DNA sequence: TTTTTTTTTTT
């Protein structure tokens, strides 16, 4: 029997059940066809080895199908089942590719979509040391620091290296006394035999509108180890899957007055949830009349303005950023500047282009360049990216252009005809790149655009700035009976 | 940006006034080109007048009493 | 300091010619004079020194995966 | 040598275990054997025993609980671990918690002297902050280190407490034990801060506050801005840095709203139509069937305001609210309407606002001269304890889904009318500050009162010249009620009569139908429909939008804040 | 070395 009267944690740690589980996982790894007679873990392991990836994905539902007992042992004591599965997948790969020992000699099995998607505020003490799947935005990430994995010291009085202790992520490892000269003292690490591993810490927090209904949004920590680091950037929407592990902290105990422990998710699989063949496009482009058919595809709701639709469509794909052979550096970015009385769906034209485009960002004019910032986690005074370097190849959607400040105005013009920023800040003197197309909308003075004056008067903008824009669309309005019905009905 | 001539600006860190030598102090013997001679800040235009007059800029304000030799050439374009 | 020399405080025993390791790693002064616990100080007159700077290297601009600020070492 | 029988505790444990089984409801059918049924499925570990029934079944007991509630709490919870072994599917190391309720007598945060520690009290207040939830170690299992034995069942008291004695005659480390953490016993722990309620403030005083500590399945009942009613015990807490100095802390066990609008138990039409007691539901129906209802809510909500019949209507339609929609792309249409009043001096502006804010539940009231930007919307505060920057909720947030009453809206600064527009537009509140990045929801409806520029409202100019609000804000309201004190004389008799009547018959001459408690019920009910539009009504609407634009048409007349 | 609130000198 593979279920006897012990604790699930200590059943699997016994030699008998350990070997039984070990052999049970191999038979599933080798023989598992999926609706077509394909050993999926024969082609998948291959596609992993054609890239040197040392990370194998195990969809949970099939594990439950082909295996009834392991898929119930798993989320109870996953600090050891996910260790046994490692040694199983190893011996499988080293059979399908007997030389792979020259590539990292260690395999980690991830796990995909446990059936228990959860919230980030409903984690209580019931889930300590249990596999968990969650969701939410990530709002920080330190740098990829190296952490000890198999440390090995050396004694200061005998030139002998102590034992290879392993490092657990709750307490600094403690070497004993030298078994060669009994010289118990302050040993130092031995950088040459020690093994290291990547490390990164992130702070995930609840999605904005998903669950934060009538309260504030909670947050949690996560620790990405070797293969996972740099799987996600501030702003991404991810969905962790990891042991929910606690550890003792002495500070919280001195603030709350009670014995209170900190918690952290040792992530085990990170799968982003965001936005990521020609033979049709051939004839679709060869229609010779794709212009009309594409113009009325952008601005999906807002009626009218097939004039400005044209210009914005021209802007979206762009143009050609040719390099002049006379060292003159002509730019290949189309910048637009809307304008018009309030209530004419300018802001919607901005927001829809936020969606349809790619790698786009957004801002208001009421943060434009990189600035010194004290990191939430690392507590170092680093430099953070602004709002014109996050569109280094895409678009930059400026809103409330008028409300910009004098520093903001003197900083925006530099990037138009040079497309390159220098930062001689308190941090350090750098010169970075910024190649973005600017899409902004100003306002008419006096609450209404009046076309007696030139446009350079109702815009309220510095004159050498309007020259840095290619298109100047003017939105206007008039009481027109036949269009009142057209807009109302819509 | 900072301006053409020197300014006295309240530094966030120091909470006090510091001195900003503009362009005409960085151009040593060089040449400075200007357009739209009515757009420059009133104070700045006064100071450029005095700088072409004396060939140096001397601000005596809140905590600043210094001198900066302006040695450059003005090529102005009017409207 | 590359080749450093120390001296006891009370009994005035010297232990010289000690060689530092290169890079950014210090040195662990003894505590067993052969005198109080850590009786050793550095003799500033006898310590050979060499210069050292510390730069900061930013990654080339055309190799950033284009979502963020370049990393440095 | 052996331990001592704490008799006053064990005798009470025994009698409580008896009460749990003997006490039955109106129809036999022992009631604490069916509420204790759901107590087995995971995530439920608190049984809620009413305290008035423990008064029926016994009275030599109630006076032991209500006087030793801290001595005898560690036993009234073991006497629930035995009573629930009759299910056999509970993990054997799981632990349960008793949570009382419905105490007879209340108290005030200023009556919490130091003669109350260790007793059982009951407190009412607001809620200001809510820290995050944590685990807390109630009984550690110290894995011995040299013996490889297990010292077990060691109780912590506000510290780690490191028990130092082993039952093994050879324990080489009476100062070293590595405790395990996969067998020990943890419980949730949230720590919030409550502030003295409004109706208790002694005049001319700043409200006090204290720390309450929710410590069970009760861990996220109280949120910020609510008016819960806590019932636990007052305890003292040392300063663990030097383990002296002591400070008082409330240790709540149960928390419930102070005045349930529906006294059943505490979200659609049926969930609420269940709690409606027979008279409640036969009255709500009667009103919903009433004709001329739209004139008996005005006459019954503002009973002491003669005239302005076109302002009370707008205020009502503001209270009921529209239908909030979410476009498929991801945007969202504003569902609730905003309303601004503008008028001559002494025309009953602040009276509408005071009426609305005292009637409605969860509606906040603020002036304009004595506010801030980071006080209305949302702040950022350095908690040096956690030494981190966290978010504080503002008046536009702790009034969520309610009404925010801003008096003197045009006295606010230039930069404080900007943060309010950034919220009134997108219905959200962004925060980008020291180490904080967030977006918060704000679905409040704003009722604002303002004054024309230079005292009086000049009826020969547009609005934009009579008020000093910004340009964007005046677009986000879409209902204005300009009041003027037309120098008449038939009114100056009516208003006089009404005021002198009110002042002569102070509590009478107010003959409203539909008493104020009843309207809250009708308004909590009828605010759960989502009416639709028929095609004829859609045609009517587009025709009306046609007939409105052209009134502003050129030539004949002129109007203000163009349509 | 960060917010936020409040007073007084300065461009
Ligand atoms: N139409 C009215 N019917 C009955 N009482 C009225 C009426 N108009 C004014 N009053 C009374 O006169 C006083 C009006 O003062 P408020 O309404 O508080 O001031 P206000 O209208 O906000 O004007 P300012 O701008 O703030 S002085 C109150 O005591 C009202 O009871
Ligand atoms: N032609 C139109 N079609 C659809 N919606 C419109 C149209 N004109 C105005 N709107 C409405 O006006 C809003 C846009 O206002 P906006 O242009 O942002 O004002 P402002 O320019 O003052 O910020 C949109 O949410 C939209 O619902
Ligand atoms: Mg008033
Ligand atoms: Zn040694
Ligand atoms: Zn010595
Ligand atoms: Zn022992």
């Amino acid at each position: 029997e593979d279920l006897k009267g012990h604790s699930v944690r200590e059943w699997v740690s016994m030699a008998g059940p350990r070997l039984e589980i070990h052999h049970r996982f191999k038979n599933f790894l080798r023989t598992h066809v999926d609706s077509h007679g394909h050993n999926v873990f024969k082609e998948r392991i291959s596609d992993m080895c054609k890239e040197n990836r040392e990370s194998l994905v195990v969809n949970y539902e099939d594990l439950a199908a082909r295996e009834h007992v392991l898929a119930y042992f798993l989320p109870e004591a996953p600090a050891e089942l996910l260790q046994i599965f490692d040694e199983a997948a190893l011996e499988v790969v080293l059979a399908m590719y007997p030389k792979y020992d020259r590539i990292t000699n260690h395999i980690h099995v991830r796990i995909s979509h446990l059936p228990l998607v959860e919230e980030l505020r409903s984690l209580r003490q019931l889930h300590l040391n249990q596999l968990i799947r969650t969701s939410g935005v990530v709002t920080s990430c330190t740098g990829v620091l190296p952490q000890l994995s198999m440390v090995k010291y050396n004694c200061n009085k005998c030139n002998f290296v102590l034992g290879p202790f392993c490092q657990s992520q709750n307490q600094e490892v403690k070497p004993g006394s030298c078994p060669e000269c009994q010289s118990a003292g302050p040993f130092e690490v031995n950088m040459e035999e020690t093994i290291y591993q990547n490390y990164q810490r992130i702070r995930i927090q609840e999605s904005p509108g998903k669950v934060a209904a009538g309260r504030l949004p909670r947050s949690k920590d996560a620790i990405l180890l070797a293969d996972l680091v740099d799987s996600c950037k501030p702003g991404d929407e991810i969905e962790l899957t990891g042991i929910y592990h606690n550890n003792y902290d002495g500070s919280l105990n001195t603030a709350n007055g009670f014995p209170v422990f900190a918690t952290v998710i040792l992530a085990n699989h990170v799968a982003k949830k965001d936005n990521k063949d020609v033979k049709m496009i051939t004839s679709l482009s060869k229609d010779q009349q794709i212009g009309e058919k594409i113009f009325a595809s952008i601005a999906p709701s807002i009626y009218g303005h097939e004039d400005i639709k044209r210009g914005l469509a021209l802007a979206l794909f762009g143009g050609e950023p040719k390099n002049p052979g006379g060292k003159h550096k002509v730019r290949g970015d189309i910048n637009v500047l809307l304008c018009g009385d309030p209530g004419t769906a300018k802001s919607q034209f901005l927001k829809y282009i936020e969606k349809v485009s790619s790698r786009a960002i957004f801002t208001t004019g009421q943060g434009l360049t990189a600035y010194v910032q004290r990191h939430p986690v690392s507590r170092e005074w680093t430099l953070e990216a602004g709002a014109l370097v996050l569109a280094d190849r895409g678009v930059c959607l400026i809103d409330e252009f008028d409300k910009m400040n004098d520093q903001d105005r003197t900083s925006i013009h530099e990037a138009m005809e040079q497309q390159s920023i220098s930062i001689s800040k308190a941090g350090i003197v750098t010169s970075l790149q910024a190649r973005c197309t600017v899409i902004a909308a100003a306002n008419p003075i006096g609450g209404r655009y009046d076309p007696s004056l030139t446009f350079s008067e109702n815009v309220d903008l510095t004159e050498p700035i309007i020259s840095r824009f290619d298109i100047l669309c003017v939105v206007r309005d008039t009481v027109d009976p036949v269009q009142d019905e057209m807009l109302a009905r819509f | 940006a900072a301006g053409l001539t020197a300014s006295v600006m309240r530094d966030p860190s120091s909470r006090n006034f510091i001195m900003e030598g503009g362009a005409m102090v960085l151009a040593d013997g060089g040449v400075v080109c200007i357009d739209e001679f009515d757009k420059m800040r009133e104070d700045d235009r006064v100071a450029i007048h005095e700088a072409m007059e004396q060939q140096t800029i001397s601000i005596a304000k809140a905590g600043i009493t210094t001198t900066l030799n302006s040695r450059c050439s003005v090529l102005a374009a009017a409207n | 300091a590359t080749r450093i020399s120390i001296q006891c405080r009370s009994c005035r025993n010297t232990l010289t010619n000690i060689a530092m390791r290169p890079g950014l790693e210090g040195y662990a002064l003894p505590r067993k004079c052969n005198c109080p616990l850590d009786p050793y100080f550095i003799m500033p007159d006898k310590c050979k020194c060499v210069d050292f700077q510390t730069l900061k290297l930013q990654e080339l601009p055309d190799a950033v995966p284009h979502g963020e600020m370049p990393r440095h070492m | 040598h052996l331990e001592v029988r704490d008799e006053v505790a064990e005798k009470c444990q025994k009698l409580f275990l008896d009460f749990l089984e003997e006490f039955q409801s109106s129809d036999g059918e022992i009631k604490y054997l069916q509420l204790a049924e759901e107590l087995i499925r995971p995530e439920r570990n608190t049984l809620v025993v009413s305290f008035v029934d423990l008064e029926q079944f016994n009275q030599q007991l109630s006076t032991t609980i209500q006087e030793e509630f801290y001595r005898v709490y560690p036993y009234l919870c073991r006497a629930l671990k035995t009573f629930v072994k009759d299910r056999k599917e509970i993990p054997l190391a799981k632990d349960f918690y008793v949570a009382f309720q419905d105490l007879p007598t209340r108290h005030k945060i200023r009556e919490l002297t130091s003669s109350r520690i260790g007793l059982l009290t009951r407190i009412s207040g607001q809620v200001v902050r809510t820290h995050p939830v944590h685990p807390e170690l109630v009984s550690g299992t110290f894995l011995c280190l040299d013996c490889q034995t297990v010292i077990r069942d060691v109780e912590q008291q506000f510290k780690y407490t490191q028990p130092n004695i082993c039952r093994n005659p050879v324990c080489a480390n009476r100062r070293r034990f590595l405790l395990d953490t996969n067998k020990s016993r943890f419980v949730d722990f949230q720590k919030v801060r409550i502030q003295e309620t409004q109706a208790e403030l002694p005049r001319g005083s700043i409200p006090r506050s204290l720390e309450v500590i929710l410590r069970a399945e009760a861990v996220e009942s109280a949120q910020a801005g609510d008016k819960c009613d806590f019932t636990g015990t007052l305890i003292v807490v040392p300063d663990v840095s030097k383990l002296l100095s002591y400070r008082l802390v409330f240790l709540a066990c149960c928390v419930a709203p102070t005045n349930p609008r529906f006294g059943g138990k505490e979200q659609t039409a049926e969930s609420i139509k269940n709690q409606m007691t027979v008279k409640e539901w036969e009255k709500v129906f009667e009103m919903s069937q009433d004709k001329n209802l739209y004139h008996n809510l005005c006459t019954s909500l503002f009973p002491t305001i003669h005239g302005n019949d076109e302002v009370k209507r707008g205020v009502l339609l503001m209270l009921f609210g529209g239908v909030p929609k979410t476009t498929g792309e991801g945007t969202s249409l504003r569902g609730d309407i905003n309303v601004c009043i503008v008028g001559d001096p002494s025309t009953a502006k602040s009276q509408f606002l005071k009426h609305v804010e005292e009637f409605s539940p969860r509606a906040v009231y603020t002036s304009g001269k004595a506010s801030s930007a980071a006080g209305l919307t949302a702040a950022v505060v350095r908690d040096e304890e956690s030494h981190e920057f966290v978010i504080e909720a503002g008046a536009l947030m702790l009034a969520d889904n309610g009404v925010c009453c801003i008096d003197e809206f045009d006295k606010m600064d230039v930069r404080d009318q900007v943060a309010i527009h950034e919220a009134m537009e997108q219905q959200t509140i962004s925060i980008t500050k020291a180490g904080v990045k967030a977006t918060l929801n704000a679905r409040t409806s704003i009722l604002a009162a303002a004054n024309p520029i230079s005292g009086h409202y000049d009826r020969s100019k547009s609005l934009k010249q009579n008020i000093n609000l910004s340009a964007p804000i005046m677009s986000r309201f879409d209902l204005f009620f300009i009041l003027v004190d037309e120098c008449n004389e038939v009114t100056d008799y009516a208003i006089a009569r009404r005021i002198v009547d009110l002042h002569s018959r102070i509590e009478e001459s107010i003959d409203r139908v539909y008493s104020l408690d009843d309207i809250r019920r009708y308004l909590l009910f009828a605010r759960q429909f989502k009416p639709k539009i028929s095609k004829e009504s859609e045609d009517f609407i587009v025709e009306q939008y046609k007939h409105l634009r052209q009134r502003d048409g050129s030539g004949v007349t002129k109007s203000s804040w163009r349509i």
